[PDB]
């Protein structure tokens, strides 16, 4: 199938999460909650979320 | 659904709750998609009008446009509320929410 | 007054990066998600025709001038709580000068 | 500020393999954009893109950036 | 080891003590995980973020 249709294969960004002993930052959960409540709450639910 | 199709030139947002899981790369798929956005499609990509070029997305034409721009957000915490330290954020809030 | 001319250039791209996926500057009407802007300084919040308005901007009836649309931009939520504008504002004061001054040498 | 992934797409756009993957690219669209003007191009069902270009660039630097760009951010 | 002789002496540990080992050991390496699993995180958990608030 054409490369674009695929679509470009995403790399992998180090995630302070990614690891058997690592935990979220919830740090930055937080300043995340901030930028959906402000930039993306205006298309999207997050329905499942109470 | 209806009101939300009609917001978005027939298209349809779909709810964040577990978007990190309903997708392939997960985390980094969703950053690399809101980091992704080039100036101009590459040469001869004939995009449909009311559609955005992002390489990520499969087929290259997706109906959400560019909306993460530097300093649009201030932090509480003080924290240089850069593109992609923003995308970075809500990424990690997504994968929280999701799992 | 609080408002200083900028740049048509700097407001031109910061238009079409941030503006333009929703908007239209040229004479007529072809609205998108939001109204064609063509002579909407001056002129009445919620006025031009064959788009069809929230009750909240209509309600407002804000007359249009550099110095509204600089204090609109800031927060176009927090100036209409009831606008359907999906934004969050130009939080410096430099950018709704440079962008407001492309709008009279557009929207003209 | 200015944004970390792109002061780190710019640094590595100029290397070695980022000006030789440009240069393919560009030398791409500069092929496409000849076709456009020529005689009926609107009709031809061949049309040449550049894409495949664009994700090899764009892949380099992803490659070059990805592992270094967290270190930057908060 | 002679240290097993003083114990049980030539004996297999009793279902008792087992069962009696089990309780303690679930409360102490579970503690013990935790603690270490906290520690290894710091700055990441949400009490460390509601300090720096
Ligand atoms: C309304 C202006 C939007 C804002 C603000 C944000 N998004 Fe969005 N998003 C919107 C549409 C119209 C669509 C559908 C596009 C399609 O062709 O399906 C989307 C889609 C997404 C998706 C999923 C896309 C996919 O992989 O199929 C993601 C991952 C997404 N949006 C994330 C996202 C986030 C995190 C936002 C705030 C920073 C955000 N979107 C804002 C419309 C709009
Ligand atoms: C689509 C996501 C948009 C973006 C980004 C921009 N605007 Fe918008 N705008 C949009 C909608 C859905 C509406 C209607 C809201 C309502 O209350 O009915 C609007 C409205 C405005 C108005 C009011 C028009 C009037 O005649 O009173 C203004 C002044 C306006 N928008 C300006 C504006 C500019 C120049 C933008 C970039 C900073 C911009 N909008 C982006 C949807 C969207």
């Amino acid at each position: 199938m054409t490369a674009a249709e695929h679509g470009l294969h995403a790399p992998a960004y180090a995630w302070s999460h990614n690891g058997p002993f690592e935990t979220f930052d919830h740090a930055s959960i937080r300043r995340g909650y901030q930028v959906y409540r402000e930039v993306c709450a205006a298309c999207h639910s997050l329905d499942r979320v109470a | 659904e209806q009101a939300a199709r009609a917001a978005n030139q027939g298209a349809l947002p779909p709810d964040l709750s577990l978007i990190v899981k309903a997708r392939h790369g997960g985390c980094d798929y969703i950053f690399s998609l809101l980091t992704g956005y080039p100036d101009e499609p590459p040469a001869g990509v004939a995009l449909p009008p009311g559609s955005n070029y992002n390489p990520y997305f499969p087929g290259g034409s997706i109906a959400m446009a560019r909306v993460l721009f530097d300093d649009m957000v201030e932090y509480e915490d003080g924290t240089p509320a850069t593109t992609s330290q923003m995308a970075k954020d809500v990424t990690t809030f997504l994968n929280w929410c999701a799992e | 007054t609080e408002f200083k001319a900028g740049s048509a250039k700097k407001g031109a791209t910061l238009f079409k990066t941030r503006c333009l996926q929703c908007h239209t500057v040229e004479k007529g009407g072809p609205h998108k998600v939001g109204p064609n802007l063509h002579g909407i300084f001056g002129r009445h919040s919620g006025q031009a025709e064959g788009y069809s308005y929230t009750d909240a901007n209509i309600k407002k009836n804000v007359l249009w001038d550099e110095n509204n649309m600089s204090e609109y931009l800031t927060n176009p939520k927090k100036y209409i709580p009831g606008t359907k504008m999906a934004f969050g504002g130009l939080k410096k004061e430099k950018d709704r000068n440079d962008l407001i001054t492309y709008l009279k040498k557009a929207c003209e | 500020d200015t944004d970390q992934l792109e002061d780190l797409r710019e640094h590595f756009k100029n290397t070695e393999e980022g000006k030789a993957l440009v240069h393919h690219y560009e030398e791409c669209a500069e092929r496409v954009k000849i076709q456009q003007q020529q005689p009926g191009y609107a009709d031809l069902e061949h049309k040449e893109d550049c894409v495949e270009e664009f994700f090899h660039l764009q892949h380099y630097l992803d490659t070059a950036t990805a592992p270094r760009l967290f270190d930057k951010l908060k | 080891s002679s240290l097993y002789k003083t114990f049980f002496k030539r004996n297999a540990v009793f279902v008792g003590t087992i069962f009696a080992g089990a309780f303690v050991f679930q409360t102490v390496f579970d503690t013990a995980i935790t603690s270490w699993y906290e520690n290894h995180n710091k700055g990441k958990l949400w009490k460390d973020v509601k300090a720096k608030i």
